[PDB]
RNA sequence: UGUAAUCCCCUUGGCGGUU
């Protein structure tokens, strides 16, 4: 048999942190835990007890001029991106810049060659799911007013048809819950719909 | 974590993964911290919802 | 192909995402990567995906067999006969295709399974192929006297346990260090235990469950480098006693096995873990044998 | 332990005269022995007796 | 980075307070 096998840096790291070198390397986003906040750096801890630090250039955005302590405090965990890993010393440096924490989405290295990958199908499914995300729900509006009636434009005109000239009805507007359509009889078989824009609304159903 | 089911004797299992709240931390898509027992809803897919039982990676 | 279940369940993080939209993958290259085909089959069995085998030149074979079968007549009667023959031939192809697809699928499945079986065999052999640690100035195969030190976790309230075993494989003495491992008292007590009691271990093993064990390893290495704790050689550059990390799957499984409890009814679990580490250093093969059924659950 | 504060006790477990006390403060510190558990496994003397 | 604690009898007896 071969002599006793001595663990190396990668094997020791995997044994201690129970995290593989592949799953913990450059270009990965992990929810680290803030442990100490300082003006020039922030000391954070990962899930696997790996102590990390970030130099002041990356805790806050380059455009912002605030203080690290005001924005982030102890116990406020944030997402971070791995920049460097000291496997021997179990030390890592992180970045809070959104160019890493947000843009890194397709982190897999799957070969997307059109000859062997159906890019068109994945794209089509992508707009399908994005349109599904765009899909929402809407409901009717209820208003309490003596001259308010939940009628269509033609319905309001027909309701005012049986009434003499000058009678007024109020119905929801098609421009949104912040708009109100008022229909009044200008003349026999002649009606005017006037849109009213609402400001400082307390509620969608409120006036 | 993969989504499969296994059957093993109690001896074969390594040990329970005792994790403190300083270790069992979850962050949602928007970046807001979510703790144990909170209710979240899947952003896409089946869009299901439920209470968090355990957080790992 | 993807079913609706496949359309919804194959996520960018799921292992099935590697072949969510694969197309025209060569069969001959599959045998070199058996796990991809195995995972495709597993996803198919889950009702998510559908695997299809197709030939670019299927029309060529159909036309060639038709030309062999078709008649050379040109009359309208011959045209009707040729049409009937071609339609029956197309129906025969429709019936025949699924069976051939299934046969080819089974053949590739068997090939990939055999390849992965051989790969797992080689991985296990590599895992279990290691002779016991050879102390210096001794021939290969000699069983060394070993000392294991461990504390497990390193939280406030984590004493360091020490277990020493001789070359005979029988426990000789177990000691507790109840002071802080960073104190001078810890180092002095460890030095006294190492030297005064004539223990003279050939190699010292250190292991744990987290990164806190690294500091203990560094402290022990510094102590060894400072006190010049050279190995006693039976009757001159005396060599230092080596301190290394120890793989502990077998130790972790041994600390929970009832075999240790029957063997050591009045000992702590950490003592059993240290004994398992020491026995693994003395003889990895026997420790791997001791797993019995739990060896199949190892990450091979 | 009681939820009060033990910081007003002296070395002998008795408070000293002249000390202002409030509700739920501990004025007499007393302990009763308990058979130790298996915590001697890996506890550095920090086990409840 | 060293991180702080959650629990209380029961039965009798007497003496009282408000009617």
């Amino acid at each position: 048999r071969r002599d006793f096998h001595i663990l190396n840096e990668a094997e020791i790291f995997q044994l201690l942190t129970r995290e593989t070198v592949d799953s913990f390397r450059k270009g990965m986003v992990i929810p680290v835990y803030v442990r100490k906040v300082e003006s020039s750096y922030m000391s954070v801890s990962t899930q696997s007890l790996i102590a990390g630090n970030i130099q002041r250039q990356d805790i806050l955005e380059p455009n912002d001029r605030r203080d690290p302590r005001e924005v982030y405090s102890v116990g406020q965990t944030v997402r971070a991106c791995i920049l460097d890993v000291d496997y021997y010393n179990f030390k890592c440096q992180l970045s809070l810049l959104r160019q890493f924490t947000e843009n890194q989405v397709a982190g897999l290295n799957v070969n997307r060659n059109p000859k062997f990958w159906d890019i068109e199908s994945e794209n089509r499914d992508r707009q399908e799911e994005i349109d599904k995300q765009r899909e929402e729900s809407r409901e009717s509006r209820v208003i309490k007013h003596p001259f308010f009636h939940n009628m269509k434009s033609k319905e309001a005109e027909d309701y005012l048809a049986a009434r003499p000239v000058g009678d007024v009805v109020i119905r929801p507007s098609s421009k949104g819950s912040n708009h109100i359509t008022i229909s009044w009889k200008v003349a026999p078989q002649l009606y005017q719909h006037i849109d009213v824009l609402e400001e400082n609304k307390d509620d969608a159903n409120a006036i | 974590s993969d989504g499969k089911l296994l059957s093993l004797p109690p001896v074969s299992i390594y040990s329970k993964l005792n994790l403190n709240p300083n270790q069992q931390i979850a962050i949602d898509s928007n970046g807001v911290e979510v703790k144990v027992g909170d209710t979240v809803r899947e952003f896409t897919g089946e869009r299901r919802q439920g209470t968090i039982l355990h957080v790992y990676r | 192909e993807l079913t609706e279940r496949g359309k919804l369940q194959i996520e960018p993080e799921s292992p099935y995402f590697d072949f969510k939209y694969a197309k025209n993958r060569p069969i001959s290259a599959l045998t070199a990567t058996p796990d991809l085909y195995l995972r495709m089959i597993q996803a198919e069995n889950d009702g998510l995906v559908n695997i299809k085998v197709e030939l670019p030149m299927l029309s060529t074979v159909v036309d060639h067999f038709y030309n062999i079968l078709k008649s050379d007549g040109t009359s309208e009667i011959s045209e009707k006969w040729n049409a009937l023959r071609n339609d029956a031939w197309k129906q025969s192809l429709d019936k025949l295709i699924p069976l051939v697809q299934l046969n080819v699928k089974e053949s590739i499945r068997r090939d990939c399974e055999r390849v992965l079986y051989f790969q797992v065999k080689n991985s296990f052999t590599k895992k279990i192929d290691q002779a016991p640690y050879q102390p210096p100035t001794y021939a290969k195969g000699t069983i060394p006297r070993v000392l294991t030190l461990s504390f497990g976790e390193g939280n406030r309230g984590d004493a360091v346990l020490g277990v020493f075993m001789d070359d005979s494989g029988d426990v000789k003495s177990q000691i507790k260090f109840d002071e802080d491992f960073q104190s001078r008292d810890f180092s002095d007590s460890l030095t006294r235990y190492i030297k005064s009691n004539n223990i003279n271990p050939d190699i010292i093993g250190i292991s744990g469950f987290n990164i806190h064990t690294k500091k203990l390893f560094d402290k022990v290495n510094e102590l060894v480098n400072e006190e010049r704790l050279t190995i006693e050689y039976d009757n001159s550059d005396k060599h230092l006693i080596r301190v290394i990390y120890v793989n502990d799957e077998t130790a972790r499984l041994y600390q929970h096995s009832s075999k240790s409890s029957a063997e050591y009814p009045n000992r702590p679990q950490l003592a059993k873990y240290c004994i398992g580490l020491a026995k693994y250093i003395q003889s990895p093969l026997l420790e791997y044998l001791a797993l019995d059924e739990s060896m199949y659950s190892l990450h091979i | 332990l009681k939820h009060g504060t033990y910081e007003k006790l002296d070395e002998d477990g008795l408070i000293a005269p002249g000390v202002r006390v409030s509700g739920d403060d501990i004025i007499i510190g007393k302990t009763t022995p308990i058979p130790p558990d298996t915590e001697e496994l890996g506890q550095r003397t920090k086990y409840h007796t």
